[PDB]
């Protein structure tokens, strides 16, 4: 089965950034979207942004968007999440979780194109 | 002169080969164009292949990242048929990440699509003098055939589509004579889906099938005359044209829901109440490729079809299919006759390489002996451009 | 203007160097097709090479295994005389694994067969245009002259074998009309073979000399008139013409069964009871060709011939040879020339090498001073993808 | 027939893409002329790319220290438009490090500037054959438009530069019947500097648009009859044209001074008293280009303008432009429409290359509907010949 | 409609550049054949260039050891002039290691000799059908002009070597009509030795300026009419155009010993009792090339000359020039003006090579501005198969 790693705990000054590693240690990684998701101590689960490597396309939710930032790297099978502007309110534990299908095949791709079956 | 385009469609018992021009295998050692979204189409004269180049030859660092679709160095080229699309010998015809080209009996029209995404236009050339333009007027990708437009009596059809990819857009049918625009209808289609239109002409009027990427697995048409009143309607046929799609079941005269989603550039010919379906083998991936003939799937919603025709076979990549016409003014016969396209893409995304390109082949309609076979691509992937 | 082809054959006392393209040597740098089986065929206003493509390029890792002479990427292709068959400067004709072209006066006929072992389809071209199909009627290899067909007042002829290789086997003349078959006629020959044979017309009927690769150590011939009826027969030449053959001897007008076993295609034109047979230096393997006049060898069964002029020498690579003819229409005599064409057959399975090619020379014939010699292929083998 | 030119130009609205090659793209793998300079003309019948090669291609040793602008090896080149200016495409034109070419209606006329800096000869050639030469009269380099020179009536016109880049040098117009000389007028223009016109016909006149390289951030402008009567003068818009200029503010009718040192080539159409400018987007270096229209920027001093359409991006390179017309011949319009070219030049000096080189786009004036996007060259720098 | 060629020699003061091929810069990436004796011969439509292939490309394996100048792989090509000898854009000729060509007025006519060297023939083409053959007659290496034949009303003329190239050999004169020897004449020429003549129409007569390759270091010429009654003599001149040579001295109307030894083709066109002359800078080696008028140097044995033109440096190679004509057929002037070609041979047997080839330049002459320069080959040697 596949196994996502994530790099290790971080704490951050207010109005700085952080960015969090995911490395896919199996096979899936090229053609699967990749979504990040956090979660705010006791509270419920947020979804921050998406990204399918192969097409190099991403999605972000609305309320993230002009400070959140998802990378890909189709070599080492790794994803990235960068989140800029940070507030107190950011303090959560933030997931990478990968798709249950392979993507679609996309000719007319665009640029925010993003698909969900399950993490 | 004229192309009158008057007759009707030729009846056909068979596919025999036209054309293969082995460019991904040539590619290897020549300087070949990475391409995709190739399509044939013919003058009273000769037949010539079209196509969109990626601004890169094939095992070359600029071939890297080439899935993307849309880029500023796209252009639409043209070169023989069973030729290698080569820069030494490909015609320039305009530049496009999405193009249609056809030829009304005096000059090739080519109609190329460029800019961004939101402004997308499509830049009208007869003769290789601009003649006309058009914006995007949804500001969503503006795309059109990828295919052959049909010319009748000296107009030139076509369809273009501006709007979602997976959701309910805005297509139009466009009439032009001699490079120009002259008139121009936005279909009344709630619920249909239209991208990729193989259009051929019939007996002055012209039938369209398309590509339902947003709920269907069979495949939308229109046809219209030349003043442009229009019918719609699906393939009924419960042999499923689009890739993917559910296993052959009960069909439907409207947009079948299961695996409706994103699928493939295809074709068909109408006869009657007949249907020549040409299609993947494959029901998930864009493996293979077939002919089937089922005398009533256009009208019938049964499963059941008479004959099939093998092209490509299951194992072997497969990708977009088009038709295109040799019209009597080229064939010295008293109907037009259909014949048909198919691209071998490789690569990216289903293969481990830094590229995308296809290849093709190409078959037309006789009424005489023919046989199936599997016409691959061949080439052995991945280059040495992908270690 | 349509060709009349109502001349008797120029009387010839030589052979003159017409071409050679040095395709293999050139092949090392340049981008070359991977050929073999190629022929030469004649306009009324030019002359072409066409040969049989393997969908690949010399020193390129897609010309691995390229002994099969059948696959779906061969495809028959053309390129003016001399010159070297790359992408670059080819054209188009058909896919095909085993062909045959000519120029009845007005457009080029050519004939390709692609398909399974089986059912194989030979689809016939009139200006590239699909003309025509005809289906293996038995269902083992169908095969066609690998060199040109004969055109004689518009009609065009040619012959097509199918059944086994190592046995009795069916073979059948055609008589096409602009690309469409209008006569056929299966020639009753029993204990006789026929494979890849040179057909040129002779004052407005058709010889074909052929290969017997069943068990004939000389050839086969074969000649018939516009209705078809048709004369069948061996060369009874002493001086025995296929490859492997045994040592001159007392010839026959049958077969001749010792070395009777698998041949090379050949050529022969017959001038009364003489005949100009081209053959190999070599009775084992294809080294070295040559030109040798019998007097009477065409109904005589003697050894003993008059005048022998050196085309490839004996130690050197040769192969495939077929006849090709230059009509008045194109040379402004009062006769039909006859001409031949030598393929130089390089790498497997005779050498170390990944990949089998060809390059080819001619020679057209004159009644003036000629001198023999040795025109090989020259390339220096293994070449760098054979490491 | 010859070329009238007595129509005015097309009123236009904007700018739609025409051509874009590719080269530097497709030349990290095939075989592609390193060139600079490349221009656009046009015959009654077809458009040509013309350019001066530097007798080397791309990622090769012999485009080393190919900076130098002047050199014996070279020469004026010409393929189609949209091809890759490769030696299996491009049409051998003259021997020149200065070049101008235009078609009167019935020949290709090529003007080719080799020799020394001293000596420099101007060879005249009129359907190939030499027709006239003219010889440096200020033995300080002579140069030309490098651009297309325009026809009116059967007689072509262009300039010609002798003497200092960076002072007051001589400038003469001459008038070209068949490829010879008939008349020549030295310009009386103190403090003027005019090199590198862009020169189109306009109602039976001609105006060219130049580069002042000594003193001029805006651009000099000469207009004259087929009796070379001429006026002098400066595009008084603040919108200036030049590149390196100020930020736009108020211009002049002279030369303006800030930032008059060295430029580069460019183009403008005058329309009344508006004009079409086409300039980089940056103000120091050769990054981007954009279509500006200033209703008044012909005669009037201020810097507002009305439309501005993006061509390249700020952030990548450009280089020279230059006008090109379609004569109502051509395009069978009733006015002669205006288009132009774009050189994106890569590598030295701002690249970290040994080679200097470059691609082109195209585009025409129509009067419709267009798009503002980014065209760039579009090859990744440096190539393995650098390393 | 046939050359007339009734015009003399339209009388120059100078000599503008026409073409250059820049092939073995070129060569160094491209794919270029490995050439040498290239030389110019136009139509009343176009001009081209011929050339000796060596059946294999630049940096290319194949060209190893390619000094020899007779293999029975090198082959007679033409391209369009100052277009580089590639197999994608040459037409091919004949099989030759010894060729001449030109152009009668209505059809190419090449002569091309190959085989053994005690048995060559030279094989005769009129639009590429063999028309005639003609066979050593010395049985010692059979070889021609190396350059264009001369064409006067109809009938091509041209000069054969047979016998010794360091002692007394056998000359002859050919008349040929349409590809068919007519007439020849052997010289009663003692003393003298003739070698790669250079033939140019003057007058309805043919002067050819030669090679003594046995013992002279002044050029040997031979003129002749339509009857082939013709005189012979060497250029009285002093200064002497062979290479390699004395310095210049008082001259001879007959063969000068002092460094008569084997020579360099060469080319002069007669005005009267003066003479230009194209010879090499130095006196030993094949380095430099200049064009001098000596007015009285064709019929004085004095040193003194008027004018002299550079053209290559004396520090950089050079090789066989020859001398080509553009009747009024195609320029539409009323006298036939000459022009010459200049052959730069790079590598062995002066250079650190495994391989020989050659570039060409040429020039027209005029009456008007003219300077001289230096036009080098310009290839950096070795090139990287040499390592
Ligand atoms: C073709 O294009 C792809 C992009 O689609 C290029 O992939 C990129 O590959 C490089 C390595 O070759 C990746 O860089 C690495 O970054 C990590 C940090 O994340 C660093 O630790 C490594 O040392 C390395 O520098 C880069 O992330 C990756 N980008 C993407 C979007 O996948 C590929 O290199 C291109 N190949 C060619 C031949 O042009
Ligand atoms: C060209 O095609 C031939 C097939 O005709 C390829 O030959 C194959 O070569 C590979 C090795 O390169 C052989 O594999 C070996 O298998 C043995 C087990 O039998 C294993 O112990 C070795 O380590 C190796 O993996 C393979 O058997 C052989 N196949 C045949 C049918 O001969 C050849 O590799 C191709 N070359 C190129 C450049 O494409
Ligand atoms: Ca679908
Ligand atoms: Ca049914
Ligand atoms: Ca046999
Ligand atoms: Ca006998
Ligand atoms: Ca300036
Ligand atoms: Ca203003
Ligand atoms: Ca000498
Ligand atoms: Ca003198």
């Amino acid at each position: 089965e596949v196994q996502l790693v994530q790099s290790g705990a971080e704490v951050k000054k207010p109005g700085s950034s952080v960015k969090v590693s995911c490395k896919a240690s199996g096979g899936p990684f090229s053609s699967y979207g990749f979504s990040w998701v956090r979660q705010a101590p006791g509270q419920g689960l947020e979804w921050m942004g998406g990204i399918i490597p192969v097409y190099g396309t991403t999605n972000y939710a609305q309320k993230f968007q002009g400070r959140v930032t998802i990378t890909a790297d189709e070599s080492t099978s790794t994803a990235y999440m960068e989140l800029s502007s940070l507030k107190s309110e950011d303090t959560a534990v933030y997931y990478c979780a990968r798709d249950l299908q392979r993507t679609p095949m996309v000719d007319r791709i665009i640029g925010s194109y993003y698909y969900y079956n399950g993490l | 002169v004229k192309l009158a385009g008057n007759s009707s469609l030729c009846p056909v018992s068979g596919w025999a080969i036209y054309s293969k021009d082995n460019s991904v295998r040539i590619g290897s050692k020549g300087d070949v164009f990475v391409i995709r979204e190739p399509f044939i189409s013919c003058s009273p004269l000769e037949c010539r292949t079209f196509f969109l180049t990626q601004g890169a030859l094939l095992n070359d660092k600029h071939s890297n990242g080439t899935i993307k679709d849309r880029s500023p160095y796209r252009t639409l080229m043209s070169c023989p048929i069973g030729e290698v699309p080569s820069p030494y010998n490909s015609r320039f015809e305009s530049v496009a990440w999405s193009a249609s080209a056809c030829h009304d009996g005096i000059n090739w029209l080519t109609i190329g699509i460029s800019g961004p995404d939101s402004g997308a236009v499509a830049v009208l050339k007869y003769n290789g003098i601009i003649t006309d333009t058009i914006k995007s007027w949804r500001n969503n990708i503006l795309r059109t055939q990828e295919s052959e437009c049909a010319c009748v009596n000296g107009s030139c059809f076509t369809i273009m589509t501006d709007g979602p990819s997976d959701g309910q857009a805005s297509y139009k049918i466009f009439r032009i004579e001699k490079g120009k625009i002259v008139k121009s209808v936005e279909m009344n289609a709630p619920n249909y889906h239209y991208e990729e239109c193989s259009c051929y002409p019939d007996s002055s009027e012209i039938t369209c099938v398309c590509r339902d990427n947003w709920h269907g697995s069979n495949r939308p048409w229109v046809s219209f005359n030349q003043n442009l009143e229009y019918q719609i309607g699906y393939i009924c046929s419960g042999v499923f044209g689009d890739n993917p799609r559910p296993n052959d079941k009960t069909g439907s005269c409207g947009p079948v829901s299961s695996n409706g989603a994103n699928g493939v550039k295809g074709f068909s010919f109408k006869y009657g109440n007949g249907v020549w379906i040409g299609r993947t083998k494959s029901i998930s991936s864009r493996k293979g490729f077939e002919m089937i003939w089922d005398p009533n799937g256009w009208t019938g919603t049964d499963n059941k079809f008479s004959i099939k025709q093998d092209i490509v076979g299951i194992n072997e990549w497969s990708g977009y299919s088009g038709s295109f016409v040799q019209h009597p003014e080229l064939t010295g016969l008293d109907c037009i006759r259909p014949c048909f396209w198919v691209e071998l893409i490789r690569g990216r995304p289903e293969e481990n390489t830094i590229w995308t390109s296809g290849s093709s082949i190409s078959f037309c309609g006789v009424n005489s002996d023919t046989v199936g076979w599997s016409w691959p691509d061949g080439a052995e992937l991945p280059f040495t451009i992908d270690k």
